[PDB]
């Protein structure tokens, strides 16, 4: 009920929709939790673009 | 007693209870002031008036301590309680109000009378609005500390 | 944080304001 | 204010003697007393056992009774728990274990009392600060 | 063989208690006239869920794992108690003294800190009846108390305490105290938890008995300052039990 | 009696706190930097003008010529830590400008505090801090300091107040 | 961690060894006036 | 030439636009890691447990602070003085909870900013100048490894070492303050001359070349244009500063010798910063500052406060209330 | 409803005498013969239904029933209350001087 | 957005160094 | 019927009911959903069944 | 009113930040001749 698209999210579909899915955090946007998603989470990708 | 001359004895009037960046007016920090609550007076379980010590200009925060006539300690607020002497509950301090809104009102659960005696090292209590301007609760100068500083 | 919402139009302008300032005056000497 | 024969004048005994100490006496006690007390001590307090301290008034509601020269100095011989029920020499330096705290081995009854009256006398001096701790500092 | 502290210090294994060997499947005989102790019960705790609170919905709280994230100071050992015959034949261990806490502090996903006083204090563990001897099947099963994480002296960061701090947000000097209330006063929870043991290896010459647990119980309310979380802990035990 | 003062402007004022303080200490640890750096500077880039070891025989009070050269410190310091000067004028205003300066700004602060006009708090801080009894940083750690130094040390300095606390109201951590 | 391990013990080993060897190079004829 | 001489060429290279040289190859990464570390912890570390008690302190902006009062948190007082890399963590949750980053800078940065000093005597090896330079700037290092370094040493915890923000700086003052009355310790007076006097000369130095500036230019231009990048002749009369100092105070209380003058002022800020960081260092060993507290007493033997006990008020009042959770016996023995 | 409980017990006769059943055992010092022998029984032995079931402790000396009998008027016993006996805190409860 | 805004000063800093180092005015003997 | 499908089932989410100058997230507009309130039926006094 | 917070400093910028540019153009013009 509180999904992405609810809360104003625009790149994060994006990363999502070609398979990152999760975050350094320990969570995932599927729910799945305690997940390890290894480099390319989502803080991973942001980081590399930043580099 | 006017209402006007108790707010004067009050110390969030003083203009040297502020702040450098507690911005804007007074009633942004204790409230807008809407009426006196009375004048309260404390009293011990031995029937005898204490005074609770008000708070200097230079302390931003103060213990809550009564005194008899003389001066004596005969009840406070304590930090650590293990080995407190005059907590009020034990010295069954109670609290009763005279004008205001309050006028006859008597005190005596040691929560609500605690409350009084905080406020009360600041003079005389009364009721303020904090909701109209989201009052933060902590002191600012008047126009005569904000003049003052400038030209200085 | 509860802030204050004008903190960030004076951090904006503090900056924005003098620094172009600088700007004008460099800019307007290089050209000459 | 000076140091006055009323001010050292402290009881001997249980019984009310009284004894009045020389101001050199006092000097000593309380040279020897930095010497072989204070560590410990210091103020009147207690660092190793803070519940107990040398203010006068707990001295008195020692079992046996130390508000006197001639209880401390049997303090300092034989001690004992505040209620009297253990000897306690092993831990608390005493001429009983001199074998073990060396600072008691060059001490006399003479010294022993002289300290007797430092600490009898010292609260009369500094009030609350005797036995009070930092708060009185 | 013997171990030494310098064999030890350093390397993570005074953190664990000790093993039987695999082939410890034997029994161990309880006279009933006969008075027994537990003269050192060990827990190691090896994983710790904690239980996500859903939505309004009311749907479905499951067990999340965790990240330990205060290393290896866990663990529960030199627990001593007696163990007693009672007359329907079960054994009950009755918790006396030992290192029965340490608090915990485990990371959800998203970086949720949870502490929490894993304890066994004041354990009251029982068997089934007629338990006539310990077997690699017998089961404890009891409940412990759960005093606060922090006990009545704890200040916290703004001053306030239970037993000591001050009693008010001395910052705001002249706020509604209403909406304080709950952080401005302390409150000392006691709560309880359940245990199982579960004993899978038994040595019958020694009186060694090992096997695994399963706890649960509350973690820390910050003295009163939001809900805790339910906790479920599990890991591995040992116990030696001496006639007393 | 003046390190007394600078307590008392810590737990009552909350001085450092102050940014008028901070630019004041910027200036004067900046003027001494200035300095050291300076005068290091150019006893290390001293041309030889003279053949003996102590090199302060070989500089007349009225010869024309620089003692030192600009255009190596220069090349040092640029190399070093990225620019340098490059006008001995702009150099020598520039030390005067920094501790003066300095001054002048603590000297601001400090006609507020005349009036208590403090950098005492951060509101959002306070906010946060009362609601929630895990928010902890190294600003809510000073203030507890500062209320030790003014309930600890107020009686013995402020005498004329005949302020009295008894022992259960002071201020005490755990055990100290 | 045992990768990440290695990897910083390989990587601090390397320039070490270059802060070693490079002074061993002749180092004090790197100078502008007397070459030694 | 072969490949080790052209890198050693370019690595001693004179024409770079910053030196490298072989302090350099060590300065450059380490730096580069704490620099690093530095700021994305201090963006968004979660709270570290720096007492060792659990309770951990908020030191980011994305958990709450702002620029005054952030920090990059010491390590927990559980640790001590071990050695916590991230390869002995099980995570970086736990490195993160313990406060790791705070080693992961300290160190790197100690080794570069010690590879800086270094660097320094290289470079003026290469470019024929003198080499004391790096001795001046030995004052400020010599007191980043006291407050990172030698205190937590003497005291047995990086817990305790200066924590990396400016409260956190404010914090160690009080607390330092409390435990050793640096005020009262003649080397911390001396670091006090050293920078007040610092500044001083700065100020006088300044002023003084300033007011004898040679005329030079119009009164439309700014003087710096009197001023020539190289030019042989000095842009002041140093005689006229003399004339002018000499009347102020008398002619012997100053300086008529250029390199005297110049070597002064290096000598006295960087000789009272030795001191101040010696301070710190041999408090690090409980060697405290003086102890007045009840030094004056009566002909009865009442104390008669001075000032020095008024100081000690205030001490207390640290004292009691520093780390309030932290302490379960009566003494602060480290 | 939300008070502090310490603050409640002040308002007892815990804020009067010596609360055998909650008071610190270094309180015992303030009369004559208590400490430390007799303060370590009566706080072992748990807490007590009334003031007087102190002199029923198992092992008491003639004497020790004798001072314990003098001493009455300076005890009282309200309900444990949890915040003061958890800890430890009978035998050190943070406060030295 | 405080966090934001301290960012982003800082980053403009860091950004001005750059270029008051590569970018600067050379300096030059005459 | 999954919570998940309802939700879909809500003109709050049909992207043709925005505004230009209506600016954020979703959850700004009608809030963050917490729950399904379960199907509404409407009866008439009659027992007919509304819609 | 209840508005957007945010609108002050939009319209600030909005009007600052292309105001400064022509500004800079047109100084920097003046001063060729
Ligand atoms: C003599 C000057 C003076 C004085 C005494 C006042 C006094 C007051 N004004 Mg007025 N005001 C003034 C000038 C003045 N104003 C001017 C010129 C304007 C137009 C800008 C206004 C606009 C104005 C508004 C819009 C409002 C007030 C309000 C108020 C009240 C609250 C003040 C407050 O929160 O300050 C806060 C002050 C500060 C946080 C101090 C900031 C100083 C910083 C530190 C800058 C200095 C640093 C500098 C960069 C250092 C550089 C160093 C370098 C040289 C090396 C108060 C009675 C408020 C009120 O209640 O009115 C109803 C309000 O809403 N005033
Ligand atoms: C990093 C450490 C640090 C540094 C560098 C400073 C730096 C400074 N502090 Mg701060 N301070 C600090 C930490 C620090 N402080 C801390 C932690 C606290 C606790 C809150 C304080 C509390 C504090 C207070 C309370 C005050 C300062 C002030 C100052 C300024 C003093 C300027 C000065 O030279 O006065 C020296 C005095 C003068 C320059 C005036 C007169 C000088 C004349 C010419 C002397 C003539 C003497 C004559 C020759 C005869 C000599 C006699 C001799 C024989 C005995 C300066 C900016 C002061 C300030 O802001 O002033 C506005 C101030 O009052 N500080
Ligand atoms: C007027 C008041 C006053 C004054 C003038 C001073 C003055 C001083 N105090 Mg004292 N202090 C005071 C009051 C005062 N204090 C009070 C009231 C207290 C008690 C509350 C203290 C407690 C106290 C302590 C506990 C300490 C001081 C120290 C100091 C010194 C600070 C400067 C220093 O260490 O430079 C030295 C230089 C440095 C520290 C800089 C090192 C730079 C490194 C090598 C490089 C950094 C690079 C950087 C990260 C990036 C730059 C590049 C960038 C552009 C990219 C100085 C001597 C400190 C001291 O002596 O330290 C040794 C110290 O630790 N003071
Ligand atoms: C393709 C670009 C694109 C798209 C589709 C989105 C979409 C979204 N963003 Mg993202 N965003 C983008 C680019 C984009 N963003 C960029 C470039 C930035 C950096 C500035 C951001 C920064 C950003 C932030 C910081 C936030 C969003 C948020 C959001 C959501 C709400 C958007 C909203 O209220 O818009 C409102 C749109 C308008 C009010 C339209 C204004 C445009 C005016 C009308 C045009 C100017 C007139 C012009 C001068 C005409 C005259 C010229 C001519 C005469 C010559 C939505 C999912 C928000 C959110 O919910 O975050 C989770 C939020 O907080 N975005
Ligand atoms: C992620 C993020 C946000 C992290 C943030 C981390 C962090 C904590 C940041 C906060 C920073 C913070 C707030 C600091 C600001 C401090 C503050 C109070 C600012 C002071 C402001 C101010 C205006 C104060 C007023 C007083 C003022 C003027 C002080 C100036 C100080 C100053 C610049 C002194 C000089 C410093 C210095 C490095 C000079 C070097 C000069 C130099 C190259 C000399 C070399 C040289 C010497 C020679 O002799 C010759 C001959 C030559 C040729 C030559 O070259
Ligand atoms: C009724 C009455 C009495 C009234 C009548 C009035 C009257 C006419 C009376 C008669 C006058 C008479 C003489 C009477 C005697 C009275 C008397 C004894 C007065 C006492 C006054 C008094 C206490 C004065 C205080 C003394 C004071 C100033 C302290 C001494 C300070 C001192 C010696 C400072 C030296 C500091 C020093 C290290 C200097 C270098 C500083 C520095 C690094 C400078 C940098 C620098 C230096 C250069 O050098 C040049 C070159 C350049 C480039 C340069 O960068
Ligand atoms: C040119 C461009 C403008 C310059 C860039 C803008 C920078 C502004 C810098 C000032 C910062 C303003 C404070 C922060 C904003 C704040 O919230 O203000 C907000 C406050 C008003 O306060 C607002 O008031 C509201 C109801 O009125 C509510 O109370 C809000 O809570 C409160 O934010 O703004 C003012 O009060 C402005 C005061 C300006 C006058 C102060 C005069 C005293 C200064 C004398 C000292 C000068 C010495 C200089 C030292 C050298
Ligand atoms: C010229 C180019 C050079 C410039 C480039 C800039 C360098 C940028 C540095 C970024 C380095 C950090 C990456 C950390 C990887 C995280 C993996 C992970 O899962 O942990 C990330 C998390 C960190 O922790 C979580 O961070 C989250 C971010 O949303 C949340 O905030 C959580 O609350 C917080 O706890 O922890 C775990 O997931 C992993 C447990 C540890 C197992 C991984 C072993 C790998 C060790 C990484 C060591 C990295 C050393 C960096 C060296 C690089 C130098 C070039
Ligand atoms: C115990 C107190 C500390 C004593 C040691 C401090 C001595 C001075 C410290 C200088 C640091 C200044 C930064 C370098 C600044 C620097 O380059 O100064 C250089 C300056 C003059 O250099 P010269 O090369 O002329 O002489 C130094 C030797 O080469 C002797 O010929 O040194 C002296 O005056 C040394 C006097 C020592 C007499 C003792
Ligand atoms: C590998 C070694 C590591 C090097 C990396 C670090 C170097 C970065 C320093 C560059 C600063 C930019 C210089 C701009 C300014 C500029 O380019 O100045 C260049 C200027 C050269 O002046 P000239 O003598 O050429 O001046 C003639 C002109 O005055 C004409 O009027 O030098 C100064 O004025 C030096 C004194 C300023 C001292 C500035 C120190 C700033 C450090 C403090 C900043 C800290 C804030 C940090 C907050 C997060
Ligand atoms: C620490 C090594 C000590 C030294 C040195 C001295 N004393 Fe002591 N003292 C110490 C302790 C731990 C105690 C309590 C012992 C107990 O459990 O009862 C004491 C107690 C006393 C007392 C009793 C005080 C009272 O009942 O109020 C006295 C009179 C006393 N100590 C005296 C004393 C003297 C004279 C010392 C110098 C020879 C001395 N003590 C040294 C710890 C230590
Ligand atoms: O001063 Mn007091 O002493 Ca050196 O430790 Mn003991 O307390 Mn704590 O950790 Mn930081 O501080
Ligand atoms: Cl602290
Ligand atoms: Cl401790
Ligand atoms: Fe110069």
């Amino acid at each position: 009920l509180n999904p992405m698209w609810r809360q104003g999210m625009f790149v994060l579909p994006f990363m999502a929709r070609l398979g990152v899915t999760g975050s350094w955090s320990g969570w995932s946007i599927t729910g799945e939790t305690g997940i390890d998603p290894g480099f390319w989470s989502f803080e991973g990708v942001a980081l590399a673009h930043i580099v | 007693i006017p209402e006007k001359l108790a707010f004067y004895d009050y110390i969030g009037n003083n203009p040297a209870k502020g702040g450098l960046f507690r911005t804007g007016p007074m009633n942004k920090g204790d409230g807008i002031a809407q009426a006196w609550k009375g004048h309260a007076v404390f009293r011990n379980k031995e029937g005898e008036e204490l005074f609770v010590r008000r708070m200097p200009a230079f302390f931003e925060s103060f213990p809550v301590i009564l005194t008899d006539k003389n001066g004596v300690v005969k009840a406070d607020i304590p930090f650590r309680r293990a080995e407190s002497k005059y907590s009020f509950e034990q010295q069954g301090v109670t609290v009763s109000f005279y004008g205001g809104e309050l006028n006859g009102q008597t005190f005596t659960d040691p929560p609500t009378v605690k409350s009084y005696a905080r406020k009360a090292i600041f003079g005389e209590i009364f009721e303020f609005d904090t909701e109209t301007l989201n009052s933060d609760g902590i002191f600012r100068t008047s126009p005569r500390g904000w003049f003052t500083f400038a030209h200085a | 944080m509860e802030v204050n919402q004008l903190g960030l139009i004076a951090t904006a302008l503090f900056v924005l304001v003098p620094s172009v300032f600088l700007i004008i005056l460099y800019v307007q000497t290089e050209s000459q | 204010a000076e140091l006055t024969p009323e001010v050292l004048t402290v009881p001997l005994n249980s019984e009310g003697k009284t004894i009045t100490l020389t101001e050199k006496q006092y000097l000593e006690g309380k040279r020897l007393f930095q010497y072989a007390c204070a560590s410990c001590h210091v103020g009147g307090i207690t660092k190793t056992n803070p519940s107990l301290d040398l203010r006068t008034e707990t001295l008195a509601l020692a079992t046996p009774p130390r508000d006197n020269i001639e209880g401390l100095v049997d303090y300092m011989k034989n001690p004992t728990t505040y209620d009297g029920e253990q000897e306690i020499a092993e831990v608390h330096p005493s001429l009983r274990s001199a074998d073990i705290f060396p600072k008691m081995r060059n001490l006399t009854e003479k010294d022993l009392v002289a300290i007797a009256g430092h600490i009898l006398v010292e609260p009369k001096i500094l009030g609350d600060k005797w036995g009070g701790g930092k708060v009185y500092y | 063989q013997t171990l030494t502290y310098d064999d030890i210090v350093g390397t993570g294994l005074a953190n664990k208690c000790p093993t039987l060997d695999d082939t410890a499947r034997g029994a161990y005989p309880i006279d009933s006239s006969q008075t027994y102790r537990i003269a050192r019960l060990c827990l190691q705790p090896t994983t710790f869920l904690v239980k996500e609170e859903p939505k309004n919905k009311r749907q479905e709280a499951e067990f999340v794992p965790t990240k330990l994230v205060t290393r290896e100071t866990t663990s529960l050992d030199q627990i001593q108690g007696e163990l007693k015959v009672n007359s329907d034949g079960s054994l009950t261990f009755v918790e006396e003294d030992g290192i029965d806490f340490q608090p915990v502090t485990v990371q959800m996903a998203g970086g949720e800190r949870i502490p929490l006083l894993f304890t066994v204090k004041n354990l009251v563990a029982s068997t089934q009846p007629n338990v006539t001897s310990i077997t690699t099947s017998t089961d404890f099963k009891g409940e412990f108390n759960v005093p606060s994480y922090r006990t009545a002296n704890f200040l916290d960061p703004k001053g306030r305490g239970l037993a000591s701090g001050y009693d008010s947000a001395i910052a705001l000097p002249q706020a509604k105290e209403e909406e304080l209330a709950r952080a401005n006063v302390k409150r000392f929870s006691l709560t309880k938890g359940q245990i199982s043991l579960n004993v899978a290896k038994v040595d019958g010459r020694t009186g060694e008995i090992a096997g695994t647990f399963e706890s649960e119980q509350l973690s820390d309310d910050d003295m009163g300052a939001h809900e805790p979380h339910e906790v479920k802990i599990q890991g591995v035990f040992y116990a030696s039990i001496e006639p007393a | 009696a003046i390190f007394r003062f600078l307590l008392f402007f810590q737990g009552f004022h909350n001085w450092t706190l102050n940014p008028f303080h901070m630019m004041g200490v910027a200036g004067v640890l900046g003027g001494a930097l200035l300095c050291a750096i300076h005068g290091a500077t150019v006893e290390n880039t001293l041309f030889q003008d003279g053949e003996g070891a102590s090199t302060f025989r070989a500089f007349n009070p009225t010869q024309a010529e620089e003692t030192y050269s600009m255009v190596t410190a220069n090349r040092f310091w640029s190399q070093i830590f990225g620019i340098a000067f490059s006008n001995k004028r702009w150099l020598h205003f520039f030390m005067l400008f920094v501790p003066v300066t300095g001054l002048w700004m603590s000297a601001i602060g400090v006609v507020g505090l005349a009036l208590n006009l403090r950098s005492y708090d951060f509101i959002s801080q306070e906010i946060r801090a009362a609601e929630d009894p895990e928010f902890e940083t190294f600003y809510t750690k000073n203030l507890l300091l500062n209320e030790g130094i003014r309930a600890w040390m107020a009686p013995q300095d402020q005498p004329h107040e005949n302020f009295v606390f008894p022992e259960e109201v002071l201020p005490r951590g755990n055990a100290l | 961690m045992e990768t990440l391990k290695i990897t910083v013990y390989i990587v601090v080993t390397f320039f070490v060894l270059l802060f070693v060897f490079g002074f061993l190079s002749g180092d004090p004829a790197r100078n502008p006036k007397r070459k030694d | 030439a072969n490949l080790w001489e052209r890198f050693c060429n370019w690595v001693t290279s004179t024409d770079n636009r910053l030196y490298v040289g072989w302090f350099g190859v060590i300065m450059i990464p380490t730096l580069l890691a704490a620099t690093i570390c530095f700021v994305i912890a201090f963006i968004a570390a979660p709270p570290v447990d720096i007492d060792g008690i659990r309770e951990p302190v908020s030191g980011s902006l994305l958990y709450g602070n702002n620029i005054i009062t952030g920090a990059v948190v010491p390590s927990s007082n559980a640790i001590g003085l071990h050695f916590y890399p991230i390869w002995e963590a099980a995570s970086l949750d736990e490195w993160l909870y313990n406060g790791g980053p705070y080693q992961l800078i300290i160190f790197h940065f100690l080794l570069g900013a010690s590879c800086y000093m270094g660097r320094q005597w290289e470079l003026s090896y290469r470019l024929g100048m003198r080499p004391w330079i790096c001795v001046a700037y030995s004052a400020p290092l010599a007191s980043a490894f006291a407050v990172f370094l030698i205190y937590p040493i003497g005291q047995g915890s990086f817990s305790d070492g200066m924590p990396l923000g400016i409260s956190g700086t404010f914090n160690f003052m009080i607390v330092f303050q409390a435990e050793h009355n640096i005020l009262m310790h003649p080397f911390h007076q001396l670091g006090v001359a050293g920078v007040f006097g610092g500044a001083l000369f700065c100020a006088m130095h300044g002023s003084l070349v300033t007011s004898s500036l040679i005329r030079e230019t119009t009164e439309t231009e700014s003087a710096n244009y009197g001023y020539k990048f190289g030019q042989e002749e000095e842009t002041y009369n140093i005689v006229a500063a003399h004339g002018y100092f000499g009347r102020l105070i008398f002619q012997y209380a100053s300086f008529n010798n250029s390199r005297s003058l110049h070597f002064f002022l290096a000598a006295w800020p960087v000789v009272g910063v030795w001191f101040t960081a010696l301070g710190i260092s041999t408090m690090a060993f409980n060697l405290n500052g003086f102890n007045f507290n009840h030094s004056v007493i009566d002909a009865k033997g009442n104390v008669i406060n001075t000032w020095a006990d008024i100081i000690n008020r205030a001490n207390l009042g640290m004292e009691v209330m520093h780390e309030r959770n932290a302490h379960n016996f009566p003494l602060d023995l480290a | 409803e939300l008070v502090n409980v310490v603050d409640e017990k002040l308002g007892t006769a815990y804020g009067e005498k010596i609360d055998l059943n909650n008071t610190n055992i270094a309180a015992f010092i303030q009369y004559r013969g208590l400490y430390p022998t007799l303060a370590k029984l009566i706080v072992k032995n748990a807490p007590y239904e009334s003031v007087e079931d102190v002199l029923n402790i198992p092992g008491l000396t003639e004497r020790q029933k004798q001072i314990l009998r003098e001493n009455l008027e300076h005890f009282t016993v309200t309900e444990v209350e949890t915040a003061l006996v958890e800890g430890g805190d009978r035998y050190n409860n943070g406060l030295y001087k | 957005m405080e966090t934001i805004t301290y960012v982003f000063i800082f980053a403009c800093i860091i950004a001005l160094f750059f270029f008051a180092i590569f970018f600067r005015e050379p300096p030059r003997i005459t």
